[PDB]
């Protein structure tokens, strides 16, 4: 068949800068390509057809481009609204191709996380179960790296860590890790801690509870 | 005016097969070609199908003849799919889509998750994330729900029946020795809570659960 191949798996941009995702085709296919958003909720989106066509409530920021064998989706002057992963799609005739597509995140300014530890509760205790939750939360950029130590001794087993997607509105990520343990495991130990290591401080921000508490 | 109505997720067992239903409003159903599209997690889109459902007239991808079949019924405006001797590589969000006219795919279905595995369904537990016996300070507090333990997907969460969605931030779900967990936290002012019912809602569509886990602080 017609393989589709896009420029970049991910790309990321400041709001205002002039952004391209890129499209190549293995033949050529003419103008028939097809460019269509995908939001993190699911929702496909058509946004330019036959190379170079503005679909229903596109804003004229974009623009499309094609040799017939490379393709370009144009964003003259990235805004919020515009995340999401943009696919190419031929349609010359069956069989249709897409490309792998092109998830766009929004370059924001450096923004610390705001950190929070939170115990397990009397609930899942009760049912032999000790789960510890270590929240970091609107930051960027969204590398970031949580250290837990138990007792002061590094734990790395047992930990499971989560972002949410892009923040729709102001470009920020949160991130929870949940440390998971026997009630008797958490019993066992008294200090519960969490270090959060982020490139806005090149000292981590540090959060704990003791099971004595206090 | 143009809608594509998916139906729900569905766990299937490997070798059997899943039907799964697409109906469409606001235009005439036999005058446009349906189209199905398979989205496999990092493995891109994949063409599956088109249908003409006013003469019953079908093409396949080559890959799919014998493994995929598409029919309509014109009476109930309603497009179907029917993908047999299910393996780990059917797993897929499948979207049905509409063709033309003088315009691609230019209505998308919301997508039908498709699950395949021998693991039956399993229902979260729900444990309340609340902050440790009085120790931090104090305009804003940060309260959530740990979900653990479910299958298969999806789970959503929602706060105060959906009435608060401000300063929620729900991170996506992590696969763990064969389920789910994920959690769900929101942020607000300390006026609020524990002053307010702040509730989370958890629902599992394929366990049928609709769950509620109230927030409430510590026992002294
Ligand atoms: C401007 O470029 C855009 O327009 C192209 C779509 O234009 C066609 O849309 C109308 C409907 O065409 C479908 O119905 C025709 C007769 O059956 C088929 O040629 C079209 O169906 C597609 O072809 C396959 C069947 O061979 C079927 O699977 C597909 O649905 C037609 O009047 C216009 O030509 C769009 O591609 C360009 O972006």
């Amino acid at each position: 068949d017609i393989q589709m191949t896009q420029t970049t798996s991910s790309l990321s941009a400041s709001l205002g800068d002039r952004v391209t995702i890129g499209c190549r085709a293995s033949q050529d296919i003419g103008s028939y390509l097809n460019w269509y958003q995908q939001k993190p909720d699911g929702a496909v989106r058509l946004l330019i057809y036959y190379t170079s066509r503005l679909h229903s409530g596109v804003p004229s920021r974009f623009s499309g481009s094609g040799s017939g064998t490379h393709f370009s989706l144009t964003i003259s002057n990235l805004e919020q609204e515009d995340i999401g992963t943009y696919f190419c799609h031929q349609d010359t005739k069956p069989p249709y191709t897409f490309g792998s597509g092109t998830k766009l995140e929004i370059k924001r300014a450096d923004a610390a996380p705001t950190v929070s530890i939170f115990p397990p509760s009397s609930e899942q205790l009760t049912s032999g179960g000790a789960s510890v939750v270590c929240f970091l939360n609107n930051f960027y950029p969204k590398d970031i790296n949580v250290k837990w130590k138990i007792d002061g001794s590094e734990r790395q087993n047992g930990v499971l860590n989560s972002w949410t997607d892009q923040d729709s509105k102001d470009s920020t990520y949160s991130m929870s890790s949940t440390l998971t343990l026997t009630k008797d495991e958490y019993e066992r130990h008294n200090s519960y801690t969490c270090e959060a290591t982020h490139k806005t401080s090149t000292s981590p921000i540090v959060k704990s509870f003791n099971r004595n508490e206090c | 005016e143009v809608q594509l109505q998916q139906s729900g997720t569905v766990l299937a067992r490997p070798g059997t097969s899943v039907k799964m239903s697409c109906k469409a409003s606001g235009y005439s159903f036999t005058n446009y070609w349906m189209h199905w599209v398979k989205q496999r997690p990092g493995q891109g889109l994949e063409w599956i199908g088109s249908i003409y459902p006013g003469n019953s007239d079908t093409n396949y991808k080559q890959k799919f003849k014998g493994k995929a079949k598409l029919t309509a019924v014109t009476s109930a405006s309603t497009a179907y799919m029917e993908v047999n001797s299910l393996t780990n590589e059917d797993s897929a969000v499948y979207y049905c889509t509409r063709f033309g006219n003088y315009v691609p795919f230019a209505y998308w279905g919301q997508g039908t998750l498709v699950t395949v595995s021998a693991a039956t369904t399993t229902a979260p537990s729900v444990y309340p994330l609340v902050p440790g016996c009085s120790d931090t300070s104090g305009s804003s507090v940060t309260l959530g729900c740990l979900v653990k333990g479910y299958f298969p997907e999806p789970v959503t969460v929602k706060w105060n029946y959906g009435a608060l969605s401000s300063g929620v931030r729900t991170v996506s779900s992590v696969l763990q020795s064969g389920f789910y967990s994920l959690s769900s936290l929101v942020t607000v002012p300390s006026s609020t809570w524990p002053s307010q019912t702040v509730i989370c809602n958890v629902a599992h569509p394929a366990s049928k659960t609709e769950l509620i886990k109230r927030i409430e602080p510590r026992i002294p």
